[PDB]
RNA sequence: AGAACUGGCGAUGCGGGAUGAACCGAACGUAGAGUUAAGGUGCCGGAAUACACGCUCAUCAGACACCACAAAAGGUGUUAG
RNA sequence: GCAGUCAAGCGUUCAUAGCGACAUUGCUUUUUGAUUCUUCGAUGUCGGCUCUUCCUAUCAUACCGAAGCAGAAUUCGGUAAGCGUUGGAUUGUUCACCCACUAAUAGGGAACGUGAGCUGGGUUUAGACCGUCGUGAGACAGGUUAGUUUUACCCUACUGAU
């Protein structure tokens, strides 16, 4: 996670008051570089 | 006799199979039980449903995780019955309830070992044909059991695995029968016979 | 007298055990959660400026 | 709620309770407005019920024409000072707390609405947009 | 318009009926003893109003 | 009283073989085939001729007998399945507005989807059991007939219509709308 | 709460009724063998998962008097009459 | 306080849709009473505030049945206590009455829950005033006003923590 910032966007939810109209949300924002795979592990089904 | 007792579970009423175990496991013999979620119990399911559902409603009120440990496997609701039918609360009741271990379904080592049968439990000879009769894995399941499906994919591989053997052995002894009924038209076995052998 | 920011009643008598659903001062917060349904808005390229 | 409202709204901050004495728009005489309920406000122990813009709430007047006052008769506020939060961002808010009086089919009683009026409340309420002059 | 042919049908199922005076459940009309344990099997019984 | 012997008979019209194993009967026929468990039931089975079948319950007492005849009557009414069929006619009924009754491929299997009732906007679909063939009448175009071998199936399923189209909150003294079936029959006479 | 006759607890342990001042059995020197009381013999629990004729299956079964509760009225559930 | 059984009748006709007298069977311990076993080398004694949990004899909400159910609205009943069940004037009040919202504004228990948790309006010390009683000191379950509310660092429980 890093932060939050707002953002303005507009709508398109059919019938609703703000149709084809925008509004203002806030958004959080999360650092996300690639991930690097070093191994798999396998599981296996027991009655426990 | 045997230093180890395996005993298939199918087929058994729970309380008529947990005075024996609790007596035999007593006085010094060592038991497992085996496919307990084929266990038999007397009545219908609703009934000895709500004879659990009145067993959960049984918690300490203060802190539940002091009270009455309400177990929702069959291996463990027969070791309940068989804890209350032990001074568990004794280095007796507890150096008996270690002579035991009780499984779902039957592992490996308890595979290729032979099972057993008590009698005095059957539900087909002790109970009335026509009365209704209750299934543990039903019933552990309809309380909150999770390995049900599980248990049929093991035993199924099981039971596959083991008539392969059955068979392999079927059609080796039908010939050791014959190799000895082919040998037994000599003195050896006339006088065998007469001697009850 | 004696604080106001606390509960007042913690149980009555015979329970004789204060009950695990009554409200206690402990810890707040560093608690594990999952929210759901939260919506995707962009999808970041690191490589654009 | 619905005792009225044409449409449905938004939630705004819910600025006046109980207690709170609003000034009175509409020209009946009347120069203010004593709420003594809301309708919607649902219950909570210790919790008085309150009023924002748009809502109707139930009122006792304080301040004109004998022939009102001592008797309740439902009402509209149309403005409100709590600092209130638009769809489209801003926190907007009036410099006093107003309202109209009104029948229970969300009707007015007076011919005109003297001040501003909300937007959050002339959308809902049709009787109210046609006798105000200003809309924010 | 329900011909009164099919009008007959649909009371078959509806309102040919006899209901218990103790748990009011629907019952047949030739039958006595409600089915529901929770009455006692009784027989106190009456036709469904079907004329004013 | 536990008695002795209680014994009932099935007679076996030609064309069928009767087939018993551990209590579990298979009926074939020029309809078709059929098969039913009776694990849960006491009872023996003989075969005095190919033309009939003598079941047998032994001390009972007044609780095994009562199904002795009941099995009777399945294992004949199987029989009966699998030499004509059954058939099962319904009509609709209604005042005001009809109801728009058609057949539906979902994602699996086929369902039968009724619209208009009452109104309503619900589209309340009925699978179709799968021994089930479903026909429309054509002499008068506001029937519907189910038919197959089983008639616990299409009993069954012909409840399962008329238990969903049934009004709730209204007088049924006066809402005799709906569907309901009218001939139980079968599909050789 | 208050009287009559007797037996007890009090002042009395012991085996049984899970437990209990009074109930059942039975009254106590220290010990050993045998036999029983009342109560019990699925396991906890020592002792028959004994034998016999039947009744009952309860979606709040029922199970050691005192004792720790249960009625009027009903049921084609079943059994016998 | 709650419920049930007969059912004479009410119920435009229609005992039992609903109710239901004359009688009669019980349940409850949230009433009041009776009793006096425990506690007088002290179990802190009204109400409210706060807070949790439980019960069902369900006010509402869910699915159902029945009506003298056309619809709408209502009543009777059932499974069901999962979820909720208020803001305020007057009163110390329990209790009560009204205004108002509401889906609804249901009843009850836990040492008549809860004072080392609060408050201390009331009651129940001492000061004092009136009325009535009494020769008088003084009485009143009659009214009025003012009147010290102590301690947890222990064990357990609980919340969190190594
Ligand atoms: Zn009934």
């Amino acid at each position: 996670k890093a932060g939050m910032t707002t953002i303005v966007r507009d709508l398109d939810r059919p019938g609703s008051k703000f149709h084809k109209r925008e509004v203002v949300e806030a958004v959080t924002v999360v650092d996300t570089p690639p991930v690097v795979v070093v191994g798999v592990v396998g599981y296996v089904e027991t009655p426990r | 006799s045997q230093p180890v007792v395996v005993i298939d579970a199918k087929d058994h009423l729970l309380g008529r199979l947990a005075s024996t175990i609790a007596k035999q496991v007593l006085n010094g013999q060592k038991i497992v039980v085996v496919r307990a979620e084929a266990l038999n119990i007397s009545g219908e399911f609703f009934r000895n449903k709500l004879k659990y559902h009145d067993f959960l409603r049984k918690a300490t009120a203060f802190n539940k995780t002091r009270g009455p440990f309400h177990f929702r496997a069959p291996s463990r609701i027969l070791y309940k019955a068989i804890r209350g039918m032990v001074s568990h609360k004794t280095a007796r009741g507890k150096a008996a309830l270690e002579r035991l271990k009780i499984f779902e379904g039957i592992p490996p080592p308890y595979d290729k070992k032979k099972r057993v049968v008590v009698p005095q439990a059957l539900r087909v000879l002790r109970l009335k044909p026509g009365r209704k009769y209750t299934t543990l894995g039903k019933l552990s399941t309809s309380v909150g059991w999770k390995y049900e499906d599980v248990v049929a994919k093991l035993e199924d591989k099981r039971k596959v695995r083991s008539a392969e053997y059955y068979a392999k052995k079927r059609a080796f002894t039908k010939k050791v029968s014959s190799a000895s009924a082919a040998a037994s038209e000599s003195d050896v076995a006339k006088q065998l016979a007469s001697f009850g052998y | 007298h004696r604080g106001l920011r606390k509960v007042a009643c913690i149980g009555a008598w015979h329970p004789a055990h204060v009950m695990w659903s009554v409200a206690r001062a402990g810890q707040r917060g560093y608690h594990s959660r999952t929210s759901i349904n939260h919506k995707i808005y962009r999808v970041g390229k690191g490589d654009d400026e | 709620s619905g005792n009225g409202a044409q449409g449905t709204k938004f939630r705004i901050s819910l600025g006046l309770p109980v207690g709170a004495i609003m000034n009175c728009a509409d020209n009946s005489g009347a120069r203010n407005l004593y709420i003594i309920a809301v309708k919607g406000s649902g219950s909570r122990l210790n919790r008085l019920p309150a009023a924002s813009l748009g809502d109707m709430v139930m009122a006792t007047v304080k301040k004109g024409k004998p022939e009102l006052r001592k008797k309740v008769m439902p009402a509209i506020v149309v403005r409100q000072a709590k600092s209130w939060r638009r769809r489209d961002g801003v926190f907007l808010y009036f410099e006093d707390n107003a309202g109209v009086i009104a029948n229970p089919k969300g009707e007015m009683k007076g011919s005109a609405i003297t001040g501003p009026v909300g937007k959050e409340c002339a959308d809902l309420w049709p009787r109210v947009a046609s006798n105000s002059g200003v809309v924010v | 318009i329900i011909e009164p042919s099919l009008k007959a049908l649909a009371s078959k199922y509806n309102c040919d009926k006899s209901v218990c005076r103790k748990c009011y459940a629907r019952l047949p009309p030739r039958a006595t003893n409600c089915r529901k344990r929770k009455c006692g099997h009784t027989n106190q019984l009456r036709p469904k109003k079907k004329l004013k | 009283m536990k008695y002795i012997q209680t014994e009932q008979q099935i007679e076996v019209p030609e064309g069928v073989t009767v087939s018993i194993k551990s209590r579990i009967v298979k009926v074939v026929g020029p309809r078709g085939t059929l098969t039913k468990n009776l694990k849960h039931i006491d009872v023996t089975f003989t075969k005095v001729n190919n033309q009939l079948i003598k079941v047998a319950v032994h001390n009972g007492g007044r609780k095994h007998v009562a199904a002795l005849r009941t099995v009777k009557s399945l294992v004949d009414n199987m029989i009966t399945g699998v030499t004509k069929g059954y058939k099962y006619k319904m009509r609709y009924v209604y005042a005001h507005f009809p109801i728009n009754v058609n057949i539906v491929e979902k994602d699996g299997a086929k369902f039968i989807e009724v619209r208009n009732f009452l109104g309503d906007k619900k589209i309340r679909n009925v699978p179709v059991r799968d021994g089930v063939t479903i026909e429309f009448s054509t002499n008068v175009k506001d029937e519907i007939v189910l038919s197959g071998n089983s008639v616990e199936d299409v009993s069954q399923n012909a409840a399962d219509l008329q238990q969903i189209c049934r009004v709730r909150n209204k007088d049924i003294r006066k809402f005799l709308d709906g569907i309901y079936v009218s001939h139980k029959g079968f599909i050789t006479e």
